[PDB]
């Protein structure tokens, strides 16, 4: 859902697209649609 | 269907139209999920703070 998302690409600190973790962290608490548990979660699942 | 771009900033917008609370609606509505300070920059609404 969140690809492409202009609220998620707000915060995509990264030119070479191979982005950081916190970005999924603060571009998807900051945009709604989302809830804290699945973030931490997520990255969990992440490689870190 | 874009000349009605140029008064989406104005307070006089909603003149004649009986229901002004128009702005706070939208604001209300989609504003949570967006800027709402892109809101109260597109839609005047200075100082929505």
């Amino acid at each position: 859902d969140i690809v492409g998302s202009e609220a998620f690409q707000d915060y995509v600190t990264d030119p070479r697209g191979l982005i950081s973790k916190k970005d999924f962290q603060k571009a998807m608490d900051s945009q709604k649609q989302f809830t804290g548990p699945e973030i931490q979660f997520l990255l969990s699942c992440s490689e870190a | 269907g874009q000349w009605d771009r140029l008064v989406l900033n104005t307070p006089s917008f909603p003149s004649n139209y009986w229901d002004k609370f128009v702005k706070r609606k939208v604001l209300d509505k989609h504003g949570d999920i967006f800027g709402r300070e892109r809101i109260a920059e597109l839609l005047g609404m200075d100082l929505a703070s």
